DNA sequence: CACGTGCCTGGAGACTAGGGAGTAATCCCCTTGGCGGTTAAAACGCGGGGGACAGCGCGTACGTGCGTTTAAGCGGTGCTAGAGCTGTCTACGACCAATTGAGCGGCCTCGGC
DNA sequence: GCCGAGGCCGCTCAATTGGTCGTAGACAGCTCTAGCACCGCTTAAACGCACGTACGCGCTGTCCCCCGCGTTTTAACCGCCAAGGGGATTACTCCCTAGTCTCCAGGCACGTG
């Protein structure tokens, strides 16, 4: 009835650490963290779209939001991962 | 660390001055208690730093006052 | 019938993120590379938090992440603490 | 049913345990009243914002989301009580 | 202003060199940066003075600045 | 170029804040603090310049960068 | 070309202090102050309609934004003035 | 007539209305929202200008300069918390 | 708490139809660079006295233990206020076309600092 | 005394007033969840008092290291000129995304070793 990132967080866990599990409360906390980060990036992207009078939200807006809301090394690695994903999606 | 029922009474007393005939959820009181305990523990950490600065071990109200001054709280 | 998450190489749902960006009234239009960029940044962030939490749990000779272990991941890495500020985790 | 003098429900051992968890080794006898005052100011801010949110939604009950949003306005993100 | 303009402009350019090569700066940008920087340093020095007075002193040392920054939250 | 923020400039800034006597080791720490502050602000400003496809840093970029830090600045194009 | 709050601020100034004038830079600072407050009270009124699935910014949203942005006594006086203005507008 | 005379306000209701429409804040703006920002954006201007004029009187001047506005912001407990750490050019 | 099975609501493919963003050309401002003079500020050395820091002794006030007293936590019962959801209708706000005066740039003129 | 604040004047891009349309919000009803009030017993935490010694704090002395001053050095700053990148605006063609319907499997709950 309610949409949560439980399956995907479980998959990411199974990739980073194959021998550790998650309690239900830990899944709730991780879901809250993901929603908070998503809201923080979406609101910033909306503000940048509104300030520049841009009707649409593109990958460049999200890249700037990432570089503005995350600290340094996290921002660099996130930008690298996002550009990799966008290139792999456009090419294929 | 804080007893649940006295904290509930204190929260209701404070809320009375803002809107009368007000009701609470248990989750609300639990959230307020968690936040208050975390805030006080952080304040005591900064107070201990201020006390260590002045070459003593016993924390005193002036340490709290200085920590809240630097923090920007009024 | 290949999903947009499979075209990019992600586990997070690109389509769900796009639908969240479209019904949240962030901008009247949303591009094709914005759903694929958040779905990668969020995946990287979840992987980082899960890796640190799993390390904390493994150091405590446990094999199942519990809410206290997340509060030790975010309160040892300076970047996560600067990203979330004063973060208090329930049952931690 | 007037409520008064409930600030003394934050007993001396409670403040003392909070200070111990924060690393304090010695506590002067004047810390307690200051702790009551500081806690009262913090609670007043949070409860004011929470009641504002409650009265926005046309409700007579303060819910967990109201307190969570009030704390988030203060840069004190809280997880585990919903979202 | 308490800082000379040319050294501050050179410092700003030197710092910005590490984020992107071949930047140009407007005069208004350097002026705003200088104003903000001076205000920040004055506030930091006020807090440092309170810290120094707390330790029964009139001469400020780096430990005072470190304590002020740590309570503020800038250094962690 | 950090040495351009000289000893008397730091001393004048301290006197503006009310400091009566300044130790000899304050200057290096002040220079480090100033470098950190400028690094943060200029990082945000350069991000904003990148968003606009520009090669010049404008006053509005610095104003927005300082607003992200709770350092609201008035009189430079608000 | 550039719309500014210049006549209005002067009119308000010649109501509280009829004998004190004001400089152009003070116009700049007051216009910036009014803009900052306006975007604060508009951003916090849009976030109180989005997080309620309500497509309208009514006077109730503006009142909640006023009570959430301004400090205590300032907020009380502001809500009093706004309620007075809305009552006068609806009546006449 | 005008929408500011109905509310007895000195600030533009219509200009605020379009600023709150064309800014894509929400799809629909109410009729009482622009007459509530205008009445709040005028009390705040009145308070700041009153404090600035008081500062100008204390300095034996007939004009409000940026320095007076900075003094008014710093002395008022409430206005300092609303704006945070505000640096005013030529202050 | 993993793991298996049925279901149903939302993501995907294909298509067509407007309108926003990419992209090329132009104008003319603002930034960057160089140079020479003056001159205000920075740098260096020095003498001294103000203050930082260590040591020491006193007596105040904290911490720990022990016996007593308070009231908090728990578990049941009872009742009603009001949260959440659904349905229906009237009223309010977006749109668009005509009307008309408030507000913005330019000027000239004139008194506070 | 004179240069930045004040009043006057012409001119375009709003704000208003008036209608019409569709749908969002106010309002009435009803169903069940959960928040408040109460009671009784248990017992853990708070409280008051006493005693000892840990350490805050005032005083004294010594060395060192900032501060004010005088002199020499240096590079900030003002003024001027040149030259040219790139910020700001506009005109066009084309590719991206919103809205729709058909097709079907990923992802929510629920029962399981």
């Amino acid at each position: 009835s309610v949409e949560t990132y439980k399956i995907y967080i479980f998959k990411v866990l199974k990739q980073v650490h194959p021998d550790i599990g998650i309690s239900s409360k830990a899944m709730g906390i991780m879901n809250s963290f993901i929603n908070d980060i998503f809201e923080k990036l979406a609101s910033e992207s909306s503000k940048l779209a509104r300030y520049n009078k841009k009707p649409t939200i593109t990958s460049r807006e999200i890249q700037t939001a990432v570089r503005l809301v995350l600290p340094g090394e996290l921002a660099k690695h996130a930008v690298s991962e996002g550009t990799k994903a966008v290139t792999k999606f456009t090419s294929s | 660390l804080i007893r649940k029922l006295p904290f509930q009474r204190l929260v209701r007393e404070i809320a009375q001055d803002f809107k009368t005939d007000l009701r609470f959820q248990s989750s609300a009181v639990a959230a307020l208690q968690e936040a208050a305990e975390a805030y006080l523990v952080g304040l005591f950490e900064d107070t201990n730093l201020c006390a260590i600065h002045a070459k003593r071990v016993t924390i005193m109200p002036k340490d709290i006052q200085l920590a809240r001054r630097i923090r920007g709280e009024r | 019938s290949t999903s947009r998450s499979s075209k990019a190489g992600l586990q997070f749902p690109v389509g769900r993120i796009a639908r969240f960006l479209k019904n949240g009234k962030y901008a009247t239009r949303v591009g094709a590379g914005a759903p694929v960029y958040l779905a990668a940044v969020l995946e990287y962030l979840a992987a980082e938090v899960l890796e640190l939490a799993g390390n904390a749990a493994r150091d405590n000779k446990k094999t199942r992440i519990v809410p206290r272990h997340i509060q030790l991941a975010v309160r040892n890495d300076e970047e996560l603490s600067k990203l979330l500020g004063d973060v208090t985790i329930a049952n931690g | 049913k007037v409520l008064r003098d409930n600030i003394q429900g934050i007993t001396k051992p409670a403040i003392r345990r909070l200070a111990r968890r924060g690393g304090v080794k010695r506590i002067s006898g004047l810390i307690y009243e200051e702790t009551r005052g500081v806690l009262k100011i913090f609670l007043e801010n949070v409860i004011r914002d929470a009641v504002t949110y409650t009265e926005h939604a046309r409700r007579k009950t303060v819910t967990a989301m109201d307190v969570v949003y009030a704390l988030k306005r203060q840069g004190r993100t809280l997880y585990g009580f919903g979202g």
